[PDB]
Order: C-alpha cells, then structure tokens, then sequence
C-alpha cells in the first residue's frame, strides 16, 4: 500500500 | 568479467585491454550484449534485468560530440562541476546536508561556464595535477542550436517504444556526463528506469541486483549518501561490512553507440578506463512504472527496498529527528528479532 | 522494596512476612501509598505514574467475597480457568497462535462454572497435588442478582472523576481474577489505564517504567505472547538478555482495600504472596486518553513503544506473513544502524 | 500521526 510506494531519487540535483 | 576486449573495425586494435580497469575484490560475470532486435534482448528488459544494446543509433548524432564541437555549440549556461582529490566522486545530497553536520565531503561542486570547464581541465593537463574534474548536467532549454539539432535526431522511436512498452513514466531528465579517465562513481543505486548512452571512451560498469541490498550497505536514507554503498570498494572493511565477502556483480565494458539498461534499483559502480581519455555519456532517467493494483507475495527485492525506505522516512519524521532513527531500530531489533 | 510489612488493626500481626516475597536479581523502590485526598496521588495519576490508594472504597461491598460467597452468588456463566504446572501463569494470545506453530503454552485454558473451579481447587488441596489453577473472568451480565448488587455498591463516584479528569475512554471491562498462593503472571504490559483492586489476600506487584523497554525484551508483537517479557525472572539470560541487568523496579504489596493505579504501557509483575492463600481481585481497564493535537518533542516513552508496535504490525501486513519482519528489520539495520 | 495511534489490548480475550 502506501509502503510500496517510491519516489524518483537519483544522482542529480532535483 | 567484461570479457575479451572488442576488435573496434578496420583493425584498429583492441578498443580497450585488462589493465585500463581497476582491481576489486569480488567476482563478476558478463552483461549480455545484443541486438535490439534480439528477442532476448526485449525479454531482459521487460524482466528488468541489464543488458548492453549495440545497435538502437539511440544517440547517434552526439557520437561526434567532443570538448570542441560542445564548448562551440553547447550554450552559455551553468554546468555543475565535481571537483575531487581522489578517483572516486561520491555523490552527496546537499539538501541532507543539514541532518548530518558531521559530514564533510570529499567533492566539491562549483557551477561554470562550458569553456570554464574546458580550460581547468586543460590547465590541468598542463602541470599535470593531480585533481580531478567530473562535469554533470542535465540538459536544459539553453543550449544551442545545433545541439537541439543533435537531440532531436537521437532514436526517439524507438526508445518511446520502449517507455510505453514497459508502462514508464515519464522523461524526467538526461544527463550529461563528462570525465576525466580514471574518474570512479561508486556504487549507488537510482529510483528511476535508466538508459545510458555512452558517446565518448569507455566505461566499465559494475552492476549488482537490488537482492544484495545486504552485501552493500547503503547509508541511511537522511543521510547525504542515500543510495550510495557505504563500502569502500578499494579497501573493504570486513569488519563492519561481512556481506561484502559475498557479492557478485554483472560487470560490461560500454563504448561510443553502446546503450546500457540499468533497471531500477540496480546497484552500479562506474568508471572511466584508466588512460582511456574523457569520457562522454548521456543518460534517459525515466520514472518507474506505477505500482500494480494486485501484488503478488513474496514481494519482489526492489519492493522490499522501497518498504525499508519508507519506513526510515516515517520513522525520521515521526521522531522529529533523523537521528533517533538508529537507536529507535536497534531497540525495536536487539533482543526481539536477532 | 515494599519495605516494613504493614501492622493490621486490633493488633492482628503482620499482614505478611518477606519470607511470602520471591527473590529476584534486581533492585526496587516502593511504590508509594497514599490517601485518595492526598494531593500527591492525584499529581502522581495525573503524571501517570503508579501510586496505591488506600481508601478509595472502590470495592468495598466485594471485601466480604469469599468462595463461598461467590459460588453462591455469581451465577451459572461460564468462567475461564487457567491450569499449569509451574507457578508462572504467561498469558498467550490464542488467536495469534496460527503464526508461531512452534509455540506450546505451559498453561491450558478450560471453560466451567465456579463451582467446577472451588471443585477442583477442593481437589488439589486435599491430595496435595502440584497442579495450579488462575480464574480470570471479565464480569458480565450473567451474575447474580447479589453480585450485581455489590457491583453496584462500587465507588463509581470516584472512579468516574478521575476518568473524566484524566480525559480516559471508556471502562472496557472488569476482570475478576482469583488465584492461588505462589501464583505468578509474569512481567507484561497493557494498553489500558488499569485500577487494580484488591479485595482478598495479598499480591507483590513490581512495576517497570515504559523507558525500560529496552531492559524487559518483549517478544514479537506478531507472537501469542505479545506484550510479555521474554525473561524469565527466576533465571534470566544475561547473553540474550544483557540489559536486564540494568531493570530497575517500583514494588508494593497490596492487601483488601487497596487499589493500585498501573498507569498504561507501565510493566507489571504481579505475584500471590508464598502462603498467603487465595487472592481475589478486579481490575477497571479504561481506553487511554486520545492522542493530543499538539504533540510535543521529543516523545514520551510510551509514544516510542507505540510507534514501534505500529512498525511491526504494517511490516507484517505489508511482506504478507509475519515471520519475515524480523529479516526485514536485520536487514535494514545491519551494517547501517548499528 | 497515524504511528502514535494506540490499541486497546490486555491480558483477556476481546
Ligand atoms: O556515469 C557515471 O559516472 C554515473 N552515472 C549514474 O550513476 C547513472 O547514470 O545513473
Ligand atoms: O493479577 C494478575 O495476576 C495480572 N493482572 C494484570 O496483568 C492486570 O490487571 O493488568
Ligand atoms: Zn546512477
Ligand atoms: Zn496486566
């Protein structure tokens, strides 16, 4: 549910 | 490993040899290398597993790209350039930089023009310092015509196919990277689908699936390094880190028109080839597809990644302070369920 | 400890004798004792902490209950029993046994009507039998017309200020416990405001502040023993166990007329004095106060126990099966946390 | 929030 949710993190500046 | 070097056409010798890479500690077996037309090659992808496409003329018109023909054509905009004193540039969150004081990096970024960029590295050339440079963009909107010309011939086709074949997300951005040979990126993992698109030298890629979370020992996730190992790769602690002993990666050498499909929380370690020159690569980070309405137990290694993520971000904002995470874990563990 | 052992009135000797008292391997602290008018004890409820009440008359109809009485009076409802072998009487879960296959409890609940119960009990004295038996009944509606009396009788007056000025829930329920001399219920804590009214002999209550988590090792809250210590206090482990060593506890001895305030979340061994014969008492569990608006930094103890509880249960729900929380959790910390 | 909430369970059967 709300656990298996991800976001977009990766090695560059948002 | 990586395998016999490739015999780069009209015989002009091996593209690259054994001593241009590191020494590590740990095994490796090969990264498949195909055909985009290879059935196999469909099948790693839609399994999200790596492999190394040799054919998708992904970003053809940048493998003229050079320092030249970009500090001519690339803009007057900021370029974000890493400096460091050793080969590896770990990345650091600077938002984050706030929850640990402690934490001093061994890189510094500074932002420059592209002929900036161009001089200090000629500069350095020059008297042969010992610092290293490692420029990372994303492209916007400012660079100049004839690079929009470049961008707009890249295989749009077929790597559109590819996005709505697998149900990605979005585009959210690529990325330009530039080394110096030798440059390291240590091993970290994204939260994004990525396709890396090699233009310039030579690169070797170190891969490792998200189910050897256990052997690499990322840094917490308030921490600036989130996503990056905590492992030194050139001296590992056993000590701290045991399960190192026990990692196993999928490792490729990419050159100029490889393209390397890095899944989604796949760990990667990579570096420019000793005495290879700069490198030039350009990256297509695409947001992971959504999460199924039905899930299927047992959870995948990528799920389980995501659940230990939220629950360190839960846990930090529930406590008021990153900090009490540790100590909060280690009670609710010791004793209970070790 | 509980200190000198209280004179009873017309110079009947003492009440009891240290020799009725376990030995334990750590130190205590008396709980203290005060009349319900005393300031002190509202500031100490007030402040969740325990305090004994002296003369609060909350039971007083029921200090004339006896065997006798009772199964005379309180009906043909059906009372649960408790039966083991040992004077340890750990409380398990039965809906939770599906989880933990590998759990068999030490003591068996039987289902019989009181004057089964005083049966047995007759029984067991008569040849000297080692078997032990634990009613505990919550109170309902199929009592008798004399013991809805004396319910009635109760100090509801009292009990019902201080539940409105602590801003409790509820009165979930009355639970009538009546067991034998040497009878233990090992350490453990609840989710309720508890009042502990004693009414027949004499119960050794140690009680363990929610900050001392770390020191008393619950079990999994997926395990039938949730909420309950995993040391055993006759013999504790010190290599799994190694911050019991470090427990440190408030004691008391309540006698008829006493009721103890065993604030939620506090851990609570309650011992039957050694020779002292059956004991009689009835709890007033009440649903703790709401959670505030405003929460203040950094957390109670309390708050910390119920986050972890919360982390376990969602983890559990979260990989489909309960086993795997504990992998999930060594996983996250190792190497990371720790 | 939702991680402070709190049960209500003791030592007796609901
Ligand atoms: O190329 C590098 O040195 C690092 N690149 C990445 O981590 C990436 O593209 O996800
Ligand atoms: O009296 C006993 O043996 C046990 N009682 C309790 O745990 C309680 O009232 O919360
Ligand atoms: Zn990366
Ligand atoms: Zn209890």
């Amino acid at each position: 549910k709300f656990l298996l949710d991800f976001g977009v993190n990766v090695n560059a500046a948002d | 490993g990586s395998g016999e070097p490739r015999e780069e056409a009209g015989a002009l010798g091996p593209a690259w040899d054994e001593s241009q890479l590191r020494s590590y500690s740990f095994p490796t077996r090969p990264i498949p290398r195909l055909s985009q037309s290879d059935p196999r090659a469909e099948e790693l992808i839609e399994n999200e597993e790596p492999v190394v496409l040799t054919d998708t003329n992904l970003v053809y018109p940048a493998l003229k790209w050079d320092l030249e023909y970009l500090q001519e054509n690339i803009g007057n905009g900021d370029f974000s350039v890493y400096s460091a004193s050793t080969h590896k540039f770990l990345y650091y969150d600077e938002k984050k930089m706030a929850n640990f004081q402690n934490f001093k990096p061994r890189s510094n970024r500074e932002e420059m023009k592209f002929h900036e960029f161009v001089e200090k590295l000629q500069d350095i050339q020059q008297r042969g310092g010992e610092e290293r440079l490692y420029l990372q963009q994303t492209l916007n909107d400012t660079v100049g015509r004839k690079i929009v010309m470049d961008f707009l011939g890249f295989n749009w086709n077929w790597i559109n196919k590819q996005q709505g074949k697998r149900g990605w997300g979005q585009l959210t951005s690529n990325l330009l990277l530039i080394g110096m040979e030798g440059n390291v990126t240590p091993a970290h993992y994204d939260e994004q689908q990525n396709f890396f698109a090699q233009i310039k030298g030579y690169k070797r890629c170190i891969l490792f699936p998200p189910d050897q979370f256990e052997c690499l020992y990322p840094y917490p996730v308030h921490h600036p390094c989130d996503r990056q190992s905590q492992v030194d790769f050139d001296n590992p602690d056993y000590e701290r880190f045991p399960n190192f002993q026990n990692v196993v990666g999928y490792e490729t050498v990419v050159g100029p028109g490889d393209v390397l499909y890095i899944p989604m929380y796949w760990w990667h370690h990579i570096e420019s080839l000793l005495n290879g020159g700069i490198t030039i690569t350009v990256n297509f980070w695409y947001k992971g597809a959504p999460t199924p309405k039905r899930i299927e137990y047992p959870l995948k290694a990528h799920q389980k990644v995501a659940i230990m993520r939220n629950i360190e971000k839960m846990l930090g904002e529930a406590l008021g302070n990153p900090q009490e995470v540790g100590p909060l874990l280690n009670t609710m563990i010791k004793g209970r369920y070790n």
